[PDB]
């Protein structure tokens, strides 16, 4: 029966199996082996497997004693393949319209139309953008649009940090570059997305070999790799920094990076929703009016919001009041904000 | 305070300190106490005690509700007889009460079955009347007809809260959560105050699930009181099932009151304003009579190609492309190609007859009983297509006007449905009676009745489908009739609220698998679909049956009963390994708006080896979207580049470019892997406007 | 980092108070061989802070 | 109890570095500082495990 076969090739198969990368093809079924350490006699393989199923140079499964090809590789998992390939699409697409609304639209019809409904192309003969930054001040919401279009997504999203790809081994960067861009291909059309990779620049670190020459190598294979050839396709790929002054502009000029989006300080009219959906859930004795903390503080980002919005219930419930008062908005707001610079020191815009 | 002066308040057993001390403590009820009441346990010793003893209830009531008990804390109140918007309001009615009379509302409402939580529960009603919150305190009383009486208690001035809320939230969750029968308690009394209210087709919607008579005669007076009007013309043909517009044509046709109700609500009215401004505003070119027309020649793919370019309804062109396509084309394909125009004509009454009787009488049996069968798809109101082949009909064995009978006999069931008709069934009893060995007279006889007998009352175990039960067990070849006479049967089955004809039939008819699957089609088309998931858990265990054909049925009844929630309707039954379980999913997909994990779902599902498999997904695939809608198209053109595949192929190309209507022929599409006889009754799928 | 909805709460510490001072002056000065007829609210006094 | 003692001459079963296992009974191990090597079970421990 086939259990027999089966288990006949299976005890062709020497219990302690190994895993080798392959050179070349030698085409008469005996090949010739390297592992990490390349020991490489002419061994053969186990003619039941599909050879043909492998380009040359490709990882194998191999024997201890003889190095015979035993088998076929499956993938290649490392600590990052947990984190690149987003399991769940996690949560918030929004809890609370009037964050931005300006580049929403932007990230909307700009990321989500030409990949969900790729027929306008057809009409007009575009190219979709193949790059976009998300940039501007810290905890703007641009992390949170990448919660957002990760939970409103269509495509295999992919959750990258800037400083993942950072080892001390020689060129182990730049492998976990073609692991990354392998991910980014063999699942779907699929939503990469790098963060924090202003601090990319300036940077040297630990567990490193000589630094100005370690991550260039490696953000060398990212410019060649990223949007250099092996035809994009329908690959969205989005990056996002706060400052921008270490950016090599090798991948700033255009073909690479398309939309460079920035992000302001929201408006009082926006303020309102974020102000009230902070507030939303919360007792609030509602005579009090948030206008005097939606237009008082000029650059406020959410996190001010948030702050000032859970702050203030740390004052009414820090005496057992379910209802705010609004000195408890006044303790709030400067206790969120510190260092007011009105007076003291010079002072000089009075 | 301090509870110094005030906690050795409790010790005295005297009257005048607990009187003068209770209404302190009634003061201090705004807040509660102090703190999380520690009086608690010295005062359970005063339970004991008993002037003023309601108010020492209220403070019973006010320390056992503010910790805890699910028996005892209403126990005062129903003691009390409540006595003596304010935040105290909003402690001991809002949420004391609301928690507290929830707790007795479902503990005597589990416990027995009095009038005593009838005028505490009126009164908790009244009460949030006056905080007039909704959509929480309104599920809350569904519990505790009742809730009849709670809705034209509460429905005088907020209309749009209880209507889209509350009918929302409880209409959504009655079908999702909620068994039937308290669901007629939402059916009738929202007949009720939808009676007092505007916006006339949320009761037209009663209508959807209703089935009554008397709506639509109140939603036609009240809706001639209202003067768009061939709108709701058009949503009344398409909302009505298929009884209530002969009854409706009967009830009206004695009336009428303007004699344009009896012009709208039965045919002839739904399509006039759409096929002329369908020819208007909209503009198609002739790149798909040709681009897609240039599939090559096989005789297969030119008779399926033929099909595709039926369904190109910038007028109808191909009823007049000349001669020799059909010259090429073979018998069910001659029926289908017969049947083509009546396709591409889904209006013009009389050009209908003008066109179709070129190929009337003609030298060929197909072409005729294919062009009857163009009679029976071109309309729904005409009844006079009925005489050239209704007395042809007789036979007795392998005539053709039997194969008429399979053109005309469905198609009279496409053109007609009484409330039950009669005169097709006697000219039926002779077509069962006939038993020709072709199929399809048995197949559109129970279709067919099915089509008049779906939306029944309750069903019926009648002698015509029990005449075919018995004449069906008759004899036992082809099984196709053990399958496509439960088809009909199962349509009979429909219309039913509470049918225990499923256990009638499974005293009758149930045997070795044959007509057990004839109970296990029973068992789909009398289960439509609500909060019942005793037999679903029941399809979970059924699925693991040896027998392969119950299965298919058994479980493609996963998209009628879950279509609302269909959160829960991706399962893992493509990670199943039965492979008709994968063509059930690939069913279970479906027609509507077609989202991303659905198609996510035809990635791997687009790719399979098995032609019947990779047969059953184009189908599907290509009808939830009537590139984006090419790409799958050229991506099915490299999965092939057999005649299967091409001819799946041409079913992609054709499908891209609770009603009853649109769900009988599907589940009459339920066995492909067959002749082309089969495949000419694949064209009869009308479900599309 | 210094986005707040990043660190939550900024506490400075600044010098304490003669109260204060004089505190941690009974605090520190508890455990030794004291002399009797002392005043602490002169040395915390003469603290800076 | 004393006569035990053999068995500490059995060098100790070193502590391997399993990403996953894959079917067939076998799994994926990376030892400590070498590389990857697919090897069957023992029978007390599961493919669940
Ligand atoms: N409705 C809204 N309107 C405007 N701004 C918002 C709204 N909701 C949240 N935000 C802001 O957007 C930010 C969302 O989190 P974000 O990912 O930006 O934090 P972060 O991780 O610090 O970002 P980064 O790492 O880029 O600095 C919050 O800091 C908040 O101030």
């Amino acid at each position: 029966k086939q259990e027999e076969e089966r288990s006949k090739v299976d005890d062709l198969r020497g219990t302690p199996m190994s895993v080798g990368t392959l050179e070349e093809i030698i085409d008469d079924n005996h090949a010739i082996v390297s592992t990490s350490v390349g020991s490489e006699h002419y061994v053969s393989i186990l003619s039941f497997v599909d050879k043909d199923l492998l380009e040359p140079g490709c990882s194998v499964l191999l024997n201890h004693k003889v190095h015979a090809v035993i088998g076929v590789l499956m993938d290649d998992t490392d600590p990052l393949v947990t984190v690149m390939k987003v399991e769940k699409a996690p949560q918030e697409t929004y809890a609370d319209i009037g964050g931005l609304d300006n580049q929403i639209q932007e990230i909307k019809e700009s990321v989500e139309l030409p990949l969900t409904h790729p027929e306008y192309y057809e009409e007009m003969g575009i190219k979709p953008p193949k790059g976009v930054i998300l940039y501007g001040p810290p905890g703007t919401g641009k992390t949170l649009l990448a919660k957002a279009v990760a939970n409103q997504t269509s495509a295999t999203f992919l959750r990258v940090v800037g400083s993942e790809l950072i080892q001390k081994y020689l060129g182990d960067g730049p492998k976990l570059v073609r692991e990354l861009f392998r991910v980014a291909e063999e699942h779907a059309p699929s939503i990469v997305f790098i963060d924090e990779i202003d601090a990319i620049g300036t940077k040297r670190y630990d567990s490193n070999s000589g630094g100005e020459r370690e991550i260039q190598r490696t953000m060398l294979e990212l410019l060649n790799q990223l949007d250099g050839f092996d035809s994009r396709g329908d690959v969205k790929v989005i990056m996002a920094t706060n400052r921008i002054e270490t950016l090599d502009p090798a991948l700033i000029r255009p073909g690479r990076i398309d939309r460079k989006i920035e992000f302001p300080l929201p408006d009082e009219k926006t303020k309102k929703r974020i102000f009230q959906i902070h507030t939303s859930r919360m007792t609030l004795a509602d005579d009090v009016t948030l206008d005097d903390l939606i237009m008082a503080k000029d650059d406020l980002s959410g996190a001010d919001i948030k702050a000032i919005c859970t702050e203030a219930g740390l004052m009414a419930l820090r005496e057992r009041r379910m209802k705010v008062t609004n000195e408890d908005f006044k303790k709030s707001k400067e206790n969120v904000l510190y260092k007011k610079q009105e007076g003291t020191p010079e002072g000089l815009y009075l | 305070r301090d509870k110094a002066p005030v906690q050795p308040q409790q010790s005295p057993a005297a009257a005048p300190g607990g009187t003068d001390e209770k209404p302190s403590g009634k003061e201090r009820r705004d807040a509660g106490d102090k703190d999380k009441e520690q009086e608690l346990s010295e005062e359970d010793k005063q339970l004991q005690d008993e002037l003023y003893r309601p108010a020492l209830e209220e403070l019973r009531r006010q320390i056992r509700s503010s910790t805890t008990s699910m028996t005892s804390v209403p126990k005062p109140l129903k003691f009390l007889r409540p006595h003596y918007n304010k935040r105290f309001a909003a402690d001991i009615i809002s949420v004391l009460a609301m928690t507290m009379s929830g707790e007795r509302e479902c503990l005597k409402y589990r416990l027995v079955g009095a009038g005593e939580v009838a005028k505490e529960w009126q009164e908790l009603d009244d009460a949030e009347k006056v905080q007039r919150e909704p959509l929480l305190t309104l599920v809350k009383e569904i519990v505790p007809l009742l809730m009849e009486i709670e809705q034209v208690d509460m429905l005088e001035k907020d209309i749009d809260e209880n209507a889209y809320a509350k009918v929302c939230l409880y209409l959504t969750s009655c079908v999702n959560y909620v068994p039937e029968p308290e669901n007629s308690a939402l059916l009738r009394c929202a007949l009720g105050v939808f009676r007092k209210f505007s916006r006339f087709p949320e009761a037209l919607r009663l209508a959807l699930m209703l089935n009554d008579m008397e709506l639509v005669e109140d939603i036609f007076t009240s809706c001639k009181d209202v003067v768009m009007l061939g709108r709701h013309g058009v949503f009344l043909e398409l909302s009505e099932d298929v009884e209530e517009y002969e009854d409706l044509t009967e009830i009206m046709s004695n009336v009428q009151l303007n004699s344009n109700f009896l012009a709208l609500a039965r045919e002839l009215d739904i399509m006039e304003p759409k096929v002329p401004d369908d020819i208007y505003k909209t503009h198609l070119e002739n790149n798909r009579f040709g681009g897609s027309g240039s599939q090559v020649d096989s005789a297969r793919m030119n008779l399926a190609s033929s099909f595709v370019n039926g369904f190109v309804n910038q007028d109808k062109l191909l009823t007049d492309d000349g001669n020799k396509w059909l010259y090429k084309n073979k018998d069910h394909g001659m029926l289908s190609a017969a049947a083509s125009l009546g396709m591409i004509l889904l209006w013009d009454v009389d050009g209908g007859l003008t066109q179709i009787d070129k190929y009337l009488y003609s030298s060929e049996d197909y072409i005729k009983s294919g062009a009857l069968l163009a009679c029976g798809i071109v309309n729904s109101g005409v009844r006079n297509e009925c005489d050239p082949a209704l007395a042809l009909l007789s036979d007795y064995v392998l005539h053709n006007s039997n194969t008429m009978r399979l053109g005309s006999i469905f198609g009279l069931g496409l053109a007609y449905a009484g409330s039950n008709r009669e005169d097709v069934l006697t000219l039926l009893l002779p077509v069962m009676g006939d038993s020709k060995s072709s199929m399809e007279v048995a197949g559109v006889t129970a279709l067919a009745c099915g089509m008049i007998a779906v939306g029944s009352c309750n069903g019926d175990v009648t002698s015509t489908i029990l005449q075919t039960i018995m004449e069906k067990s008759e004899t036992e070849l082809k099984d196709t009739y053990a399958r496509w006479l439960p088809l009909g049967l199962g349509l009979n089955h429909l219309g039913k609220g509470e049918a225990i004809e499923a256990i009638l039939a499974a005293l009758e008819v149930v045997s070795e698998p044959f007509r057990s699957f004839a109970n296990t089609l029973v068992d789909v088309c009398a289960y439509a679909g609500s909060g019942n998931v005793l037999k679903v858990q029941q399809l979970l265990h059924i699925c693991s049956e040896h027998f392969d054909s119950k299965e298919k049925e058994e479980d493609k009844d996963k998209k009628e009963k879950k279509d609302k929630d269909k959160k829960e309707a991706p399962a893992d039954m493509g990670a199943h390994q039965g492979v008709a379980v994968l063509g059930i999913a690939l069913i279970a997909m479906g027609e509507e708006i077609g989202a991303e994990m659905a198609l996510r779902t035809f990635g791997h599902l687009l790719r399979y080896g098995e032609p019947t498999l990779r047969r059953a997904v184009p189908l599907a695939l290509a009808l939830i979207s009537v590139s984006h809608d090419a790409d799958p198209e050229v991506s099915y053109n490299s999965i092939f580049a057999a005649r299967l595949a091409a001819m799946l192929r041409q079913l992609a190309q054709y499908h891209a470019k609770k009603g009853t209507l649109t769900l009988c022929p599907y589940h009459s599409d339920r066995q492909l892997m067959s002749q082309v006889a089969v495949a000419g009754l694949l064209t009869v799928l009308v479900s599309f406007l | 980092l210094l986005r707040p909805g990043r660190i939550d709460r900024k506490i400075e510490f600044p010098p304490p108070n003669e109260e204060a001072r004089l505190d941690i002056l009974k605090i520190h000065s508890r455990k030794m061989n004291l002399t009797r007829g002392i005043n602490l609210r002169k040395i915390a006094e003469l603290m800076p802070g | 109890l004393r006569e035990e003692l053999q068995l500490l001459q059995e060098q100790g079963s070193y502590v391997g570095e399993v990403v996953r296992a894959m079917d067939k009974k076998k799994v994926l191990v990376k030892v400590h500082p070498e590389g990857k090597f697919v090897v069957d079970v023992d029978k007390n421990i599961d493919i669940n495990d």
